[PDB]
């Protein structure tokens, strides 16, 4: 009932980086403090690699194991924007705001840090884990893409958000905006796929199945949030961020079908401010 | 957020169902008495004030001192004596936003909308204390309005020009390139929009000194252009603005169409040039008989012939054209070729169409030149003379281009005081003031066909506005029937005006004698047709108003013939962009496009409600892209019988609309006697 | 050297479906006679039925097995394009052409086909034979994926491209057109990631490899020979249609740096018409 | 393949180790009899021939007429008689597709070696017979080389003209800026390199008419100028060229560079314009400090003093400058933009490097004006005055232009001649006719400089070439030494010459009377030190030629304070591409950069090995990117002491060199005394 539609949406946004000149930053960048800078780079090089990942394993992955050809297509679709428009736009942000060198460290940066190394573990396990013909291992991949879209990202998108809702970064912002619009699309389609699955489950099977939700939620949350004081704490900004990423669990909760785990808190109203030719006949020359 | 923007916001907050637009009176009330009053400079008396403007490089002393301080202070009392308010809170931000003299830091208001309306009487009046008096009480009840630069610079020591609008011709030569390129420079760095004919330069791939496989075409010179444009950007607030006409008869027409296409390579994209094409009746009966056509090259007609292809008649040359060996064409199809206009239009609004016959059927001045090209705003129709730039040290053969300083009748509050031959006079004698204190001093022929031609343009402005206002649909025969008789009388007072004129000066436009003026082949349908309002509803508007009739025509034509006619050009209907906001009305004589216009300024939104918007008239202010063009286009043909020049016509087309309806308007067009498209606008 | 060129070509060629307006074909296409529709359909099946082979397998298991994340990007955009758009420009296609039944039949037909089952079989084995780490399995179906992309599309092109050069099925000739546009240079860069492999191979390895390739090639050739014989001997086009084969196995090879198997033979002409900063030291200044 | 082009590949092939050097003797004779003989068309008499000739509009007939029939068929046969034959492919390939004149279908050849070179000898005699031919004696035995400009159109009909380099001084305004883009579509219609000067006009930001940041700067006019050279391609058969200079203390210095950046946007590169920069030793000793250096804003500076920033001493004016409130500046970092310029040219080649003092502390034109920048080719270092064109209508205020016509002895062929003194005498009559019959129309401060400076560049090519040929090494002594004596003894014949031509025509160049030739400062040098051959080798050259003395020098300057000189300018080093194959030399006096060329013309690949090559001079034709940069700036600096205009210094760089290394060739050739460096080419 739905797929159709979320074809025609992800196509109808289709983008490329390239469409957003970028030149713009360059003085609102230069102003920032290199605390500001430092959280800013290594903010959009967490999700690079989350992007990485969910183009070259996640959405290919899921897609091989989802049956039909349309959604297939979508599933398709989704995994392109990942790897070759969504990952390659941060690089794009990178090349005009700073050096090779920084652009360089922030690479390494990313390899040696302890909490991007295990949320990539996680997530990316739990994809390599699906077996053929097997739903369970199939819904339990879904439901880490769910929080990789819905949840994870969101640690990361704070920062730009922020940013843009104050008149800063807008160009970055911009792309940054392309990149959310995507990704809300992408964790709702996912989580109706999810929601299928588990409701063809036994009583028993569904309870299993929201533990491991709720375990795995739990668990990636504890991590985030030793990432997000990591990132944070030199922009003073940690438990602002900590409130975000708790609302938009519990939107992850919701895309898979779930009630909502943590209780409602107010965000930051800045980054809610981030928010045919036809031929002419004879007949057309007389009046 | 300002209190008044607030206020203005609270315009859409519905209540009751219904939009408060009462909001807007408040919100201007509160924008001035929290904005203007504070920030506006404080002078003790108007003496002080003049003389702190005069000394500060604000006011040119000329045009002031022609008046004893006993007559600007009076002028300065008459325009005070109406106690005029804006009635929206748009109007005045407008205003105090653009027009409305600040000090060299951008920080205070030196000018109140009467200290500029004062101002630019006094420049109109020319020593007229009288004179000024009525100038002041023309613009304060707000019948007339100047255009931007008239309004704007008129008595300003940092002024441009006053005139805003330029055509160029180019002729076929390195030289005449040069000199063109230089001259729209020139013309942009005063601030006004150069079109230029481009028709005359020889296709892409003919010879230079028997040099074959040469010549760049049109998109060449069109790329020099876009550079002088972009190059001359008047600061950089406003972007340089050039337009390009080619006749569709040109080889290079494919080419100067693809600069515009989106998928063009970026070495061939026109940027900053907009486009417009010249369509001859006989590219039309070509595309209606499905017949092959032929685009020719033009610099083998000129060789064969000895005369430009442009300054030839297609309808009467293209045979001989295609059965003469020794002139080079490539065959097109029409058709196809409509169809590409139409897909252009489409996807960016480009290009202008001329229909160059239904342009020179009634053009009066067809023995000075016929019309070959429009201007960037596309109501502009005149004729034009090709120059002659030589060599350095050889004499130039100045030519004639054309130029005109625009005027706007309010419709609506020249109906409401019932003084259309008033406002229409004082309009054209402000109009020739303008034109006589211009002086370009780089562009020859432009400064030549300015003193020749004194060619003014008087347009009109809340057409649509005044029909809401009084019940009367837009595309309705009623509305029509008004336009006729309104823009009947508009052109006989402009012509009994000119012709005035020219007696009391005792001279007419350079050759006039050939023009259809002086032989009286111009008042032939105004002597054989009444045009008096035939419903009773219309003619009621009129009520007060003596409505010329057949023999009134026959007077004002023996006049004509005695006296003359002091202006080649008198009437055109100009876009009017941003200072209908100033007099509260819809923008020319085209329909409004929204009934509330929401606008982001800096980081507040502000929402501007058609003027006289309320529930009554809602329905009335059928927005243009609800409209059937058909009917638009009916309205622009009544009212265009009346306009010696043309008038800036938008299509407004729905996204669900197909090149073949674009195309069929355009066609229904040119079959209505539409002289030119300006825009084709998507919803 | 080359994968962001190729990425900038492919995603500036990115077009959709719905931009070409198909009803105007039918004005063409009711004065053909039964065998020219007949043929026509069964190729356009035939292309339909190997392209979703590419879509589902061909470019996901390529993409899963080659290292480097800008490949993948690539070739993730490239299974996008199979799969998202491709694959929908012939369904539309035959449901502008065809009733239901009409294009549920002719689906039947060529499913059971010996010639269209032989190829699409041998390039999906090939393809099913890739292991883990084993760059001279990956390499063998680059090589079939190439002559899929380069090779054998044509003998099925060749119908589509006959009518477009003669004026007949514009509408849906423009859209083979991008087609096979985008098929080319799928070709051309898998072929590059082929030679990559090829190149680090020692010398007897390589003459196995171009032996493989050879042997692959002649198979595939023989059975395009009957399936061109089956197909065009109705329309009686056989013999320039054989021609246009060995021309594109000839660009195949050409892909896969090899040398040209056939001799150079002219093409139908309508067919054709279808078609180091060191800084100074205080001492440079001083001599 | 053609017969020929076999023979000739047959270079390559190793015979016994060692190239076949004798095959392309053999590929020019089969080249000739199977080619040149074929297409050549045949005229029974040379009568005939030049009847067909004039009458088929490919000769001018005005200066054949100035000779009796009997004259010039002497002169034919003097051409003739020597039975010149070309002793490589590539020379004879060279001339007969490029400056053979060929029928109007380029099928046929009309025009021999011999034929050339007699209609440009009689071309030269004006019409007298013994001149015409020691021209043909001169041309023909190779000794001097009219520049491609001369040699091709010289006695044509449809000719560009003989000059192709021009340089331009623009003024701070929009006339002048519109009149630069005129003149340079002008002179590259006529096919001539053109140098525009921006450093008169004002940087980015600056105020236009008392309106702040209102200037587009330098970038905007370069992207103006580049796209009126690709306007003005000349017919599409060779691409328009221009060159642009900015002094190293505009502001717009770092944007004026950021333009020719890979890494630039399309919108600010500029693709075809060529980019030099001015570097004043101000400059160079700011970065040998390490001093934060500033960047000036010309127009401040020319409100503040009255004068240009280039029009001033900057040496002296530099902390004026800098200490004036009302001169707006930008802090720099002298070292970086060191470094920049030095990335930039091994990346690009680009900019032009102009050493300004180098140039000026010799310059005998001073008084006129101090040398600005310099040509497309970096070897042209004249005075200049700028122009002031004003509005339509008003007189322009026509200043100085740059344009010399250039030729080239062959340094080989005049040695082995011993013909220095007669070749440069020679050489020196040429270029003061073709400058006298040059005369452009549509250049006002071209034309004036021409009649009134009487500018020539008489340049010298084979340096290289007559080295290796005599077995001395191009980087050792010996070769400085030969190149001192010869250069001195070039200089001190072609002042001989002006001051001889003064003395006929009774008439010096404007304002000699304050250049240094007339208050003898020139000869200083000459008359205190003595130039003749420090090594016995080099002095045995010389042999059979007398090198001027001391003595020698004295007469010619107490000469010249008697009569004057004719020639304002008279020794440039252009970089002499095209014509060194026809003239079997080596390029200008720049070693060689490949021992055998490799080039591809259609689809056959052509060899062609350095002139005189052979096994035994192997070693001394080293490759320019093997020698070491610093004993090429020794050997240019050399040279340049007796130019008094610029030599075309191109440097060869390996791909190892980092910018560091590129850097301190800059700094060696400015403390080594050279003026100007061309090209960084890497390898
Ligand atoms: N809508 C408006 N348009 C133009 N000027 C206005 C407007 N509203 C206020 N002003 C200016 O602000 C002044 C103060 O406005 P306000 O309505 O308070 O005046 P007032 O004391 O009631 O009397 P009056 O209307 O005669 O000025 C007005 O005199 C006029 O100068
Ligand atoms: C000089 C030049 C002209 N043109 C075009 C622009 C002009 O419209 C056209 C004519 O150039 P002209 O300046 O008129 O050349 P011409 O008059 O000397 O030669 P002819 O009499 O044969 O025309 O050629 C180019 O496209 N490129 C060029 O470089
Ligand atoms: C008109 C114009 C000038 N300029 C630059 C180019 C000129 O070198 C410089 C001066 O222009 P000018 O033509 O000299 O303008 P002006 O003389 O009226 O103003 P001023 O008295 O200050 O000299 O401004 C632009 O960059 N853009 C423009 O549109
Ligand atoms: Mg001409
Ligand atoms: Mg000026
Ligand atoms: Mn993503
Ligand atoms: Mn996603
Ligand atoms: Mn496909
Ligand atoms: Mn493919």
């Amino acid at each position: 009932d739905f797929t159709q539609m979320f074809y025609n949406q992800n196509v109808k946004q289709f983008w490329l980086p390239e469409e957003i000149a970028l030149n713009g930053d360059l003085l609102t960048w230069k102003y920032l403090g290199k605390n500001e800078q430092d959280t800013y780079m290594k903010v959009l090089a967490g999700l690079t690699l989350l992007d990485t990942e969910q183009g070259n394993t996640g959405m290919p992955i899921v897609a091989e194991h989802v049956d039909g050809h349309q959604r297939k297509a979508v599933l398709n679709f989704m995994a392109m924007m990942e790897n070759a428009v969504h990952a390659k736009s941060y690089s794009n942000i990178f090349m005009t705001l700073a050096p090779t060198e920084t652009i360089n460290e922030v690479f390494e940066w990313v390899k040696q840090n302890k909490y991007l190394q295990k949320k990539a573990q996680m997530i990316v396990g739990l994809y390599k884990a699906i077996q053929k013909d097997d739903e369970i291992s199939l819904f339990k991949a879904m439901v880490a893409s769910v929080y990789l879209e819905s949840f994870l990202f969101y640690s990361g998108f704070y920062y730009p958000l922020y940013f843009y809702g104050q008149g800063k970064l807008m160009q970055s912002g911009e792309i940054i905006n392309l990149i959310l619009r995507d990704e809300a699309i992408h964790g709702v389609y996912v989580g109706l796929l999810a929601q299928e699955i588990y409701n063809k489950q036994t009583e028993e099977k569904k309870a299993e199945l929201r533990e491991f939700a709720i375990d795995l939620l739990n668990q990636l949350y504890e991590n985030e949030l030793e990432y997000t004081e990591d990132l944070y704490d030199q922009v003073g900004l940690s438990h602002d961020v900590k409130k975000f990423i708790r609302y938009n669990a519990n939107k992850a909760l919701m895309n898979l079908g779930f009630d909502p785990y943590f209780e409602e808190e107010d965000i930051n109203p800045i980054v809610l401010n981030g928010l045919t030719v036809e031929p002419l006949k004879d007949d057309d020359f007389y009046f | 957020v300002p209190k008044w923007i607030q206020l203005n916001n609270e315009i859409m907050i519905q209540k009751d169902g219904k939009f408060q637009f009462d909001k807007d009176k408040e919100a201007v009330h509160s924008y001035f008495v929290d904005y203007i009053n504070q920030n506006t400079v404080f002078f003790h008396n108007l003496k002080e004030k003049l003389d702190y403007l005069v000394e500060n490089q604000y006011y040119e002393e000329e045009f002031l001192s022609l008046y004893s301080f006993e007559d600007i202070k009076e002028v300065f009392k008459t325009a005070y004596a109406k106690k005029f308010r804006f009635p929206s809170f748009m109007s005045a931000f407008k205003f105090y936003n653009d027009y409305a003299l600040k000090t060299n830091d951008k920080k205070k208001i030196l000018e109140r909308y009467e200290d500029r309306i004062s101002i630019v009487a006094l420049f109109f009046a020319n020593g007229d204390t009288e004179k000024a008096k009525e100038y002041v009480n023309l613009m304060i009840n707000q019948e007339y309005q100047p255009s931007t630069p008239t309004f704007l610079n008129a008595g300003r020591k940092r002024r441009g020009e006053l005139v805003s609008c330029f055509l160029l011709e180019v002729n076929d030569s390195l030289n005449d390139i040069s000199r063109a390129i230089d001259i729209s420079m020139q013309l942009s760095k005063l601030g006004g929009g150069v079109s230029l004919n481009l028709s005359k330069l020889r296709a892409k791939g003919e010879a230079i000194k028997d040099v074959e496989n040469a010549t760049k075409g049109v998109v060449g010179v069109m790329k020099l252009l876009d550079n002088a444009f972009r190059y001359a950007d008047q600061m950089g607030q406003r972007q340089g603005s050039g337009a390009a006409y080619l006749n569709i008869f040109h080889r290079d027409i494919n080419d100067f169409l693809d600069t515009k296409k989106i998928s063009a390579d970026e070495d061939v994209r026109v940027k900053t040039l907009s486009i417009g094409v010249v369509i001859p009746d006989k590219f039309v009966e070509l595309a209606r008989e499905d017949k092959a056509a032929y685009v020719f090259y033009p610099h083998t007609i000129y060789k064969e012939y000895g005369q430009h292809m442009d300054e030839m008649d297609m309808n009467e040359m293209y045979d001989k054209f295609v059965d003469n060996p020794r002139v080079k064409k490539e065959k097109i199809n029409p058709r196809k070729l409509l169809e590409k206009l139409a897909m252009l239009r489409s996807e960016s609004g480009y290009p202008y169409i001329m229909f160059q016959d239904n342009v020179n059927k009634v053009h009066a001045n067809n023995h000075i030149s016929k019309v070959k090209f429009s201007n960037l705003c596309s109501e502009v129709l005149q004729a034009s003379q090709v120059s002659s730039y030589t060599d350095y040290d050889e004499e130039d053969e100045i030519g004639l281009d054309i130029s005109c300083n625009l005027g706007s009748l309010n419709i609506l509050n020249v109906m409401e005081h019932k003084s259309i031959e008033k406002t229409v006079k004082l309009a054209t004698d402000s109009l020739t003031h303008v034109s006589e204190t211009t002086d370009i001093r780089n562009a020859p022929a432009v400064r030549r066909a300015n003193k020749a031609m004194k060619s003014i343009g008087l347009g009109a402005m809340n057409l649509h506005g005044y029909l809401a206002q009084n019940g009367i649909a837009y595309e309705s025969p009623e509305a029509r029937d008004f336009a006729n008789t309104f823009f009947m009388m508009v052109n006989f007072y402009s012509i009994q005006r000119s012709a005035e004129i020219a007696k009391e000066k005792g001279e007419t436009f350079d050759q006039y004698e050939g023009s259809t003026y002086a032989t009286g082949e111009y008042f032939d349908k105004y002597v054989s047709t009444d045009f008096s309002p035939k419903y009773e509803k219309i003619a009621n508007l009129f009520e007060g108003m003596h409505i010329p009739t057949t023999e009134d025509w026959k007077k004002l034509k023996a006049f004509v013939a005695e006296h003359g006619m002091y202006h080649s050009y008198r009437l055109c209907i100009a876009p009017t962009g941003s200072i209908s906001y100033v007099q509260s009305s819809t923008a020319s004589v085209m329909p409004i496009m929204e009934r509330i216009e929401e606008r982001t300024y800096g980081n507040s939104k502000t929402y501007y409600p058609m003027p006289g918007l309320a529930s009554n008239n809602w329905f009335f202010y059928k927005e243009a892209y609800d409209m059937d063009m058909f009917k638009v286009v009916d309205m622009i043909a009544t009212i265009q019988q009346h306009i010696d020049q043309g008038i800036s016509f938008t299509l407004f087309l729905k996204d669900t609309m197909t090149t073949r309806d674009l195309n069929r308007i355009d066609l229904y067009a040119h079959h209505r006697g539409i002289k030119t498209i300006y825009y084709a606008r998507t919803k």
